[PDB]
């Protein structure tokens, strides 16, 4: 049993590839490393510390969503900068990835299939005792918000915004303060904010 | 159980529109370039469709220099095999095919003058269902 | 419980580590706790060993057990070995409204022991009208609860929650008001048994010991000379049985070198084993008859592929250490010797007391390992013999068909690698007069045997 | 960004409405934004000399054209969208769909999505 | 030793559930792609198993225009065998197969129309096990 | 590094285990850290407010999604493992195992590796 | 409707009825009223909710419970569903969370801003005498009616209307098996068998054939337990 899970985030989709990646699925890893040469020695390995972006190609066939509809959303989905989340099921794999690189073909039969062929990156964050920032922060919301009962504009800040200081953001927009009363403390609820950005 | 099958004795042709009765043997086919592939999960291989290619095969008795004369030209088969024990009749007509070999020549000892044709179809119709 | 997301954590000691083990061990323990008189089959979970014979190093069960699994055994078949005057914990609480202390529960331990079990039982100070009925062993708390006052359902309730694995409620009588309040009333009038055991004793482990099945046998950590010789008997007679069983043995503390020589000499069977040095684990000092228990659970874990003859084992220390002379005197003797090399405690060469005769291919008797792929192949053979004795037709299909089982059976042998060639065939010489009811064959195989010692030559 | 609003045009009945008081109802930045979309589709491009060339559509022209079905599908997911696409509100249009109900005689339907429908990512350092 | 055989007189086959009657040849077989390597160490070469491809074989004498009626569309053959002499039967579904090619026209002479079709199947079913 | 311990909580009673002067039984390193752990793998992702992103996971959260069986399984060892490895005292976390031994009733176990866990080479010039 | 639902359920009309208790009602009565009848067709809401800031009875959410259950149909459940309520009244704890679900009392959960139903049950908890367990659970009795629905729709083209012969028993056989393999074909149920009743075929006539079968449904996944080894 092998199936292939493409959630996105950005666009709260998760598409099921509705067949197998044909042939074979393959991927690789090679260790960091380049070759030092010491005089009446010779060439030494040496270790570099980082690790390697490796790619997950495969190629499919869509059958008669529609093709046409499925292609196009991979090819927008091609140009997000937000990362997708790959899940393959027997194959074993699990991470975030970004896609290079798609392209579909029509055949002179089967012209309601489109074959197609798409590869993947790994991808990576960047960041820019206490607990490491390991953790992916994908994870997205609404950029309207309806406020709730219990709501502040505190907690609203920290759940939607991250610091939870971040409220004079929210509050400055001038639709906010519209929406909003001259007291930012005072809130009510069904009334929409938008968050910034 | 009932007899109700169909001789070669009822085949009529007709090449471009003219009855060639001394032809004694035809048979054509409509193939396809089927691709077999086969996928990561699934055990059994998948089968897709693809073209068809049509064609055919045509030998008879030679009487005239008919098909010599006819050369590659595109032309028209109206193939019609009539049940006789009852009534009722298929029509296949091959919409457009051309030869892939004249037979020039062919002759042997006192044997009959035979001639066989061999050609492609690009398509067919369906004019009659039994 | 209900649907959603629910976590553990346990030490990566409590993992199921028993699965991949291999063999079958059997000893007639001392334990001050437990069922008495039985065999008892344990997977090699230390767990389980403390729950059924307790965590007491002074009693000889969880030393030896403890000892044993240490050595890798896949099932410990243990006899609770015991003296008689056998008696269980027990005690009864009495009633308050009756003037007369009306006995109305007894209690007792779930098995015979000395171990101070004790009760206390105090107003509950939420509710006068229930009471908390903590039971402890010695000071430690060891289960607590709450329980209405009538007395069925203060049985019951004892009878009832997870941690009463130590003891059992009974009803004396009836009664409408709540037990007496009482403190660290110990459990008297029991009795674990370990008391001046006789040597007959062991005879009655030995018989119960039979209708199990066993890779090997070793002594609960006693030279009581009477001991191995009936025990040396016992084992000849299972053998005659067809039961092929190893036994372990180790001399006295006082013994010397040259008293466990001649011990080893004096016997030589090569189902015997003798240990000749004493070894220390955990700061105590163990005899080599305790020692023994370890070797005989490593060489019963070890199976058919592996060996002892040069593995390291668990102990720290050794008493006495040898000289290469002493060695090599001990191990001609038939001596299995212990020695101390650059802090590690090693076994040398897997030897057996079998050492006198060695007049042949009686050479490769003198080894463990070669005995316990004798005695497994034997087993096996008798397995797939019990199969068909009398059961199976005696014509010339039927006997193709039973060559054919051996020499698959053989052929998996020869796919772990254990043999270099086998051959099993007709028996044609027993055949020409067989019967019915029995059918006879004949076999040989050549065991790969682990690699011993390396002879280097410098040419220089 | 500061889009602003705009007053109701009741494109039923082809007037303003308004209030009781006689000034014309004032709407929101959405309402006046697909106000203006739903004009801007109804404008012919080129043609209205008031405007740039930006503004407006072709779907008019389109109806004499001898292009193919299919053809026409996509001439009309192309000028829909792209006549759409030029108010800064708008983030994509699309999920176009065609029913030709009769033999030559066609319904199609179309999504437009603002700027507000994004998702936001949820994160501060 | 007893006389329990079967006879292709007994084939009761059902194209798209249609009693085909008239099909007096059929054969199929479910054939896999077994990759045979050679290792290192072993002297023998080792077989890994592969996927599955189905293909069936079926000819026999025209009576209509079913076949050519039906085209290269997806359809189900289920093969009855049944024991006479003793109760008891097998049945196969090919799960899903398609035609390789239509035989379009196929006579000669005075001899019987026959028909020959040959195509390919994903999978199978075993409903009945003798 | 310095690491710090922490006070016991009894997770099966729900309360702090306290020493009979009445002060809470102080803990080692490593049992604090196993305390957190625990706690952490209790603890969902983004809904207690009181945390930041880094603490808590989304086991709980996984149970209405539609995924398959062994994309569950995938997506339960990446949980774990990611809501595990951000304490800097993990090295290393996985030989994750599953048996689904009812229907849709599931049972999993973990290995969690220390970075004292780790194998130090013995060599000096 | 009790009565009514059993009597339509004689008829070979298998009705699933939803009830919730009396706004004045307790967790003691609503696990009273759970236990008293003990239906696998019936289920009792224990726990009033709110919406748009209006409060709604248990009898009221009862409602919007049914049409949950009735549109996951038969591949989802309603197990961990998240339902559009937002606030719920009584707020349980988990031991009465257990005492409701034993009584077969269905109970939304409040859980991070979110009312949740916990556990898919109906009134039938009292029994669960072994495989009658699964009977518990409303996705199961939805699965089993819509299988008999199903059926008797099959049944009433064919009684007293196909010749009672061993090929139209036989074609009967086929479309139920072909039925079932489109059930097999949605991932539903993870084997099935269906045969000839020879019990019954025995003294079997024209109107009416009988046949057995039997399935194993495919269950969403429900609790999950770990163990981490240090």
């Amino acid at each position: 049993v092998i199936d292939i899970y493409l959630k996105n985030e950005k666009e709260k989709i998760d598409f099921h590839f509705p067949v197998n990646p044909q042939d074979s699925l393959s991927i690789k890893k090679e260790k960091r490393f380049e070759t030092v040469d010491i005089v009446n020695l010779g060439e030494f390995d040496i270790k570099k510390e980082g690790e390697k972006i490796r790619e997950i190609s495969f190629k499919t066939f869509l059958p008669n969503k529609n093709p046409i509809e499925v292609v196009a959303m991979l090819e927008k989905w091609v140009d997000q900068a937000e990362p997708l989340r790959l899940i393959i099921t027997g194959f074993g794999y699990n991470g975030l990835v970004t896609i290079s690189s798609f392209s579909n073909t029509q055949t002179a039969g089967r012209e309601e299939d489109r074959d197609i062929e798409i590869t993947f990156r790994t991808y990576r964050e960047l960041k820019i005792t206490d607990l490491k920032d390991n953790r992916p922060n994908t994870q997205t919301k609404s950029k309207i918000y309806t406020v709730k009962a219990s709501d502040t504009l505190y907690k609203i800040a920290k759940n939607l915004l991250g610091k939870g200081s971040r409220w004079p953001e929210i509050y400055n927009i001038p639709e906010n303060k519209k929406v909003i009363g001259k007291n930012p403390n005072i809130i009510k609820k069904g009334k929409l904010v938008i968050p910034s950005k | 159980e009932e007899a109700s099958f169909l001789n070669g004795s009822d085949v009529v042709i007709l090449i471009d529109g003219v009855e060639e009765l001394y032809m004694e043997e035809i048979k054509a086919d409509f193939e396809q370039d089927e691709q077999s592939i086969k996928l990561l999960g699934c055990q059994n291989e998948i089968s897709r469709v693809g073209t068809t290619k049509g064609s055919f095969s045509l030998n008879g008795y030679k009487t005239d220099s008919k098909f010599a004369k006819l050369g590659f030209r595109s032309f028209e088969i109206i193939y019609n095999l009539s049940n006789s024990e009852t009534l009722g009749y298929e029509s296949i007509r091959l919409k457009n095919c051309r030869l892939k070999k004249l037979p020039l020549i062919n002759s042997k000892a006192g044997e009959i003058v035979k001639i066989e044709v061999e050609g492609s179809f690009r398509g067919y119709d369906l004019l009659n269902e039994l | 419980e209900i649907p959603g997301f629910y976590n553990r954590f346990k030490a990566q000691a409590e993992k199921a580590a028993a699965t991949g083990l291999k063999g079958r061990l059997a000893m007639p323990i001392r334990a001050n706790w437990g069922d008495v008189g039985k065999v008892v089959t344990i997977k090699n979970d230390l767990r389980q060993l403390k729950n059924l014979f307790g965590d007491d190093m002074n009693y000889s069960a969880f030393k030896l057990g403890k000892l044993a699994l240490l050595g890798n055994v896949k099932e410990l078949l243990l006899y609770r070995l015991v003296d008689g005057n056998q008696k269980k914990g027990t005690l009864t609480l009495k009633d308050t409204t009756e003037n007369s202390a009306k006995d109305v529960i007894k209690l007792e331990t779930k098995y015979p022991t000395a171990r101070n079990f004790n009760v206390t039982i105090k107003s509950n100070l939420v509710d006068s009208d229930k009471k908390d009925f903590i039971f402890f062993e010695n000071t430690k708390q060891l289960f607590s609860s709450s329980i209405k006052g009538t007395i069925d359902e203060i049985v019951l309730e004892i009878n009832s929650n997870l941690d009463n694995e130590y003891v059992i409620a009974t009803k004396v009588a009836d009664s409408d008001t709540i037990l007496a309040n009482v403190v660290n009333q110990a459990l008297e009038g029991g009795n674990d048994g370990c008391t001046s055991i006789t040597n007959e004793s062991y005879l009655k482990a030995l018989e119960e010991f039979e209708r199990y099945s066993f890779d090997s046998f070793v002594l609960d950590g006693v030279a009581d000379e009477a001991l191995q010789e009936t025990t040396k008997a016992w084992v000849a007679k299972n053998k005659e049985l067809g039961k092929d069983i190893l036994l372990f043995l180790g001399g006295k503390t006082e013994d010397n070198i040259k008293q466990i020589n001649d011990k080893s000499k004096s016997f030589n069977d090569e189902n015997i084993v003798n240990v000749g040095s004493s070894a220390y684990y955990e700061n105590i000092k163990y005899t080599p008859s305790e020692v023994a228990v370890y070797i005989a659970a490593l060489s019963v874990s070890k199976g058919i592929t592996g060996s002892i003859c040069n593995a390291k084992t668990i102990f720290e220390e050794v008493e006495p250490r040898l000289s290469q002379s002493e060695v090599k005197e001990c191990l001609k003797s038939g001596t299995l010797v212990l020695d101390f090399d650059d802090g590690d405690v090693i076994i040398v060469d897997d030897v057996n007391t079998f050492k006198k005769y060695v007049d042949d291919k009686n050479e490769a008797m003198g080894y463990i390992s070669n005995i316990m792929f004798i005695n497994t192949i034997n087993k096996d053979t008798s397995l797939k013999r019990k199969e068909f004795v009398g059961k199976i037709f005696n014509d010339a299909t039927g006997q193709t068909t039973v060559i054919c089982a051996l020499k698959k059976y053989f052929e998996e042998l020869m796919s772990q690698g254990i043999i270099s060639e086998f051959n099993v065939d007709i028996d044609t010489e027993l055949q020409a007069t067989a019967k019915a009811d029995e059918f006879y064959w004949k076999w040989d195989a050549v065991k790969v045997d682990v690699m011993k010692k390396i002879y280097g030559t410098g040419y220089l | 960004l500061d889009l602003k609003g705009s007053f109701l045009f009741d494109f039923e009945k082809g007037e303003f409405v308004k209030n009781a008081d006689g000034t014309l109802k004032k709407c929101d930045k959405v309402q006046a934004y697909k106000q203006w979309c739903q004009k801007a589709i109804l404008t012919p491009r080129y043609k209205k000399a008031a405007y740039t060339n930006i503004y407006g559509s072709e779907i008019k022209d389109l109806i004499a054209s001898n292009l193919s079905q299919s053809a026409k599908e996509l001439e009309i997911t192309r000028l829909i969208k792209e006549t759409i696409l030029v108010h800064p509100y708008t983030k994509e249009v699309g999920e176009f769909s065609f029913n030709w109900l009769e033999n030559s005689r066609l319904v199609e339907y179309e999504f437009d999505v603002l700027t507000i429908d994004d998702e936001n990512i949820v994160i501060d350092g």
